[PDB]
């Protein structure tokens, strides 16, 4: 739901 | 290990052609290897064993929230009986991101963190302590998790402590883990407060600070600072 | 094989599942074990099976290309030497492809095509026989290059006959055989007159049988005359 | 490079 830092590519 | 064999500077040329290539299991063997090799590892180094494994869990992670939901629909009111087939896959994919989230544990506590004494690399090996566990925890059901959900926290505060004493407000490594730390305390430790104020002092006080920066920092710390306005956005 | 115990029904309500997770590794081992229990594959389980290993095979495939591409540039005048690591790295991705192909072509000939009398089903797994042994083509460079062609050329042409004799030619097989085989002619076997012509006969004879059919039958034909005209367009 | 069926997911 939120974003988180590294991400899926 | 299977990489035993392998140089490390070759491991680390074929983590990057795994990359390349979108072989994230891959990637994330020859970083282990690397690793293994006994020596610390460089920023770009750590990056990469960043990006592979987030990559592996990240497919994990998708897929049990697909069979998680399938599996809750299934014990509605009303929803016929289909054995435990949902279960068992759910389970399957569970164990194995669990053994990945251990996998990248252990190579942390043997022995990336002892021997990371710089702040770039403390804190970012802290954060990453602090991600998988919290991984972990997304799946957590039974009487350890409490102590899987403080294991995050306290990794996550450590690097805290060392990133606000040793880092500027806008080094990517803080905002990351500032960003991370404040998802964790949304989603993880139902503190959506604490979530909110932490992502905005992070992202106030790094507005303040880029006027330090040249063109290529700046872009760097402001691409963080916008996923920290778009969780605020999303949760306020 | 690891899927011994487990129920045919269970294997394939797992790779439903798996392939809602998008778990296709997953998806093709619970398919391989069901073909494994020695009964025939319905037209849903066909599906299934070719979906799943289409999947695992494609992001093989993929890697492979990316990897086979900075080989040949690492072979260009004036490219620095950087050692054995490139070749060594596109073999592993290579042979794993190659494990692949010979799995699928395997339960082909163990014991699916044998038992396969219906058109749908003999005309199927005949296309998938060709499409695996181009695959196989795509990467081989040695003494048996022209028999791997050959035998994809083959079953394709097997499956070819049977579809002109006992299939519409809108029938969604027949044109998916169609357009494979037309690939394999411009890609694989240096026909590209063969391949347009192919593409542009099996185009117009679908689109005189439209008429013929319901208005699903009339989508799930045009969708793939569709992909022969991109073709056509790619190729004229 | 050019289309085949089935595809990529
Ligand atoms: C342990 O938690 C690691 C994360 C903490 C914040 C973030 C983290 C992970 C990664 C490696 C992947 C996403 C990004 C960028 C694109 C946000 C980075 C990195 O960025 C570096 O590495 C990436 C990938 O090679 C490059 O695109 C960047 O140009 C490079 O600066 C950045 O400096 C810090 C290390
Ligand atoms: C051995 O070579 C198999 C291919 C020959 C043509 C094509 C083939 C493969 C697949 C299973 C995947 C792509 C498609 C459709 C979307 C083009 C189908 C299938 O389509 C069926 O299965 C797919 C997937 O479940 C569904 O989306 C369709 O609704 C269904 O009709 C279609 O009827 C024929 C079997
Ligand atoms: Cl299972
Ligand atoms: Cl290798």
């Amino acid at each position: 739901s939120a974003g988180s830092i590294p991400g899926r590519r | 290990g299977a990489m035993g064999s392998m140089e490390r500077a070759s491991l680390i040329q074929k983590a990057k052609l795994a990359e390349q290539a979108e072989r994230y299991e891959d990637m994330a063997a020859f970083m282990k290897g690397a690793v293994e090799k006994g020596e610390e590892l460089s920023c770009e180094e750590r990056n990469l064993l960043s990006v592979a494994y987030k990559n592996v869990v990240g497919g994990q992670r998708a897929a049990w929230r697909v069979l998680s939901s399938i599996e809750q629909k299934s014990n509605e009111e009303g929803s016929e009986e289909k054995g435990p087939e949902v279960r068992e896959y759910r389970e399957k994919v569970e164990t194995e991101l669990q053994g990945v989230c251990d996998t990248v544990l252990g190579l942390l506590d043997s022995h990336l963190i002892k021997e990371a004494g710089d702040a770039e690399s403390r804190v970012f090996y802290l954060k990453m302590k602090g991600d998988y566990y919290r991984y972990l925890a997304e799946v957590a059901t039974g009487d350890d998790k409490k102590r899987i959900i403080d294991s995050a926290r306290s990794a996550y505060q450590e690097a805290m402590d060392i990133s606000k004493k040793e880092m500027p407000p806008t080094n990517p490594i803080r905002l990351g883990l500032a960003l991370n730390f404040s998802v964790f305390h949304y989603e993880i430790a139902n503190s959506p407060e604490e979530a909110i104020s932490l992502a905005k002092t992070t992202f106030d006080e790094a507005m303040a600070d880029l006027h330090t920066l040249s063109e290529d920092s700046y872009k760097d710390s402001t691409l963080i600072m916008q996923l920290l306005r778009d969780n605020l956005t999303l949760w306020t």
